[PDB]
């Protein structure tokens, strides 16, 4: 499984 | 002894010929095994084992994840160009995770951005915070690292469980052809003459990508000639090595190809 | 920027009269922007077939192209590679 989203930086 | 699941994202600020403007790979250990890109957004095996081994409810559950880190990530190529001032010009950013798994019970991870073929931002694995390798990535660095954001604690865990829930998993079901060795044919040859020759030593169609070939002239090593290590992919698993060796001043004298594989017992190719 | 670096081969060695494996790998080279063909006497080849470009722990991208095509002797197979939109650069097989 790939990792959910991550946050915009 | 170890294996690994790793993610590569690669997302860029103006596409071109081949390039998507975002498209991910997967490899589980060795193997390319996922893919995704945003032409046509849908994430798909990469091999054939992969084929017809989890459902349309898993890879639907893929595939959204993918579509929804599109766009988050198009728009961090534009923000990561404005802590630099760039405006004109392309611009890539990359990112890379993934766990190994190992030994006993031992997990290991990674987590990193990269702009431009520099790295910007990263992981520490057991102290569980963000480190910037550049001013540029602090104010990231305090967004991610805050206490309501709190991204090392939930990145922390997908590290330490579903991507090696995962990993244990896509193991099994590439099992067979993983280990699976296969083993070389070599071929020597040795182009022209004129004073001394040259001696080709081509070893290929081996499965791991590990070995090791020398020349050795009578029980003792021989001699470097250029590029060194330079093992070589072919289109399935197999891997490929040619190793090269100036000799005969003019003596001549038994010369011997010593390859050392993974399949063998040792394995000694004579000379011409 | 990187340059890239260009090796092209077949999969078993080669054997003129029959088709040949023959394949292009090009790596440790960043940006990812890369054209990339084979031909045969300036032929370009009717077979295509490529993986996805993916990068290293460096952050440097590699990729390979391969083709089942028949070989005589004489006539030069070549592997025609551009980085950016620099132009292109012929690398011939062995």
């Amino acid at each position: 499984y790939m990792m959910p989203r991550h946050w915009p930086i | 002894g170890s294996h690994s699941l790793r993610y590569y994202y690669t997302a860029v600020s103006d596409r071109a010929f081949g390039l998507p403007e975002f498209s991910i790979v997967g490899y589980v250990d060795d193997t390319q095994s996922f893919r995704y890109n945003s032409d046509n957004q849908k994430a798909e095996p990469a091999t054939q084992w992969m084929k017809q081994k989890e459902g349309p409810e898993y890879w639907e559950q893929q595939t959204q994840i993918a579509k929804g880190s599109e766009p988050v990530h198009k728009h961090d190529v534009k923000t990561a160009m404005d802590r630099f001032n760039q405006t004109s010009g392309t611009h890539s950013l990359q990112v890379m995770y993934g766990c190994e798994l190992r030994e006993d019970n031992s997990i290991r991870s990674y987590h990193q951005y990269g702009y431009d073929g520099r790295e910007f931002i990263a992981l520490d694995t057991e102290r569980w915070v963000y480190v910037p390798s550049v001013r540029e990535a602090q104010l990231t660095e305090q967004k991610w690292n805050s206490p309501e954001v709190n991204a090392p604690e939930r990145n922390k865990n997908y590290l330490q469980n579903l991507c090696i829930e995962g990993l244990k998993r896509y193991l099994s079901y590439g099992r067979a052809e993983l280990e699976r060795r296969v083993h070389p044919h070599v071929r020597i040859s040795d182009h022209q003459s004129d004073d001394a020759t040259e001696l080709r030593c081509h070893a290929y169609g081996f499965y791991p990508r590990e070995i090791d070939v020398k020349w050795v002239k009578n029980g003792r090593a021989d001699v470097h000639s250029e590029a060194a290590k330079e093992i070589l992919p072919n289109p399935d698993g197999s891997y490929q090595l040619r190793v090269t060796a100036e000799i005969t001043p003019s003596e001549g004298d038994s010369y011997a190809c010593h390859v050392e594989h993974s399949s063998l017992k040792e394995k000694l190719i004579v000379v011409w | 920027i990187s340059p890239p670096v260009v090796k092209v081969y077949t999969a078993e060695p080669v054997d003129f009269g029959k088709t040949n494996e023959v394949i292009c790998y090009v790596y440790n080279y960043h940006p990812p922007r890369l054209e990339m063909r084979l031909e045969k006497n300036g032929v370009e080849i009717p077979d295509c077939k490529q993986t996805d470009p993916s990068f290293q722990h460096n952050w440097k991208y590699y990729t390979t192209k391969s083709t089942h095509v028949h070989i005589d002797k004489g006539d030069k197979v070549e592997c025609v590679v551009s980085h950016n939109g620099n132009p292109s650069k012929k690398y011939r097989l062995d």
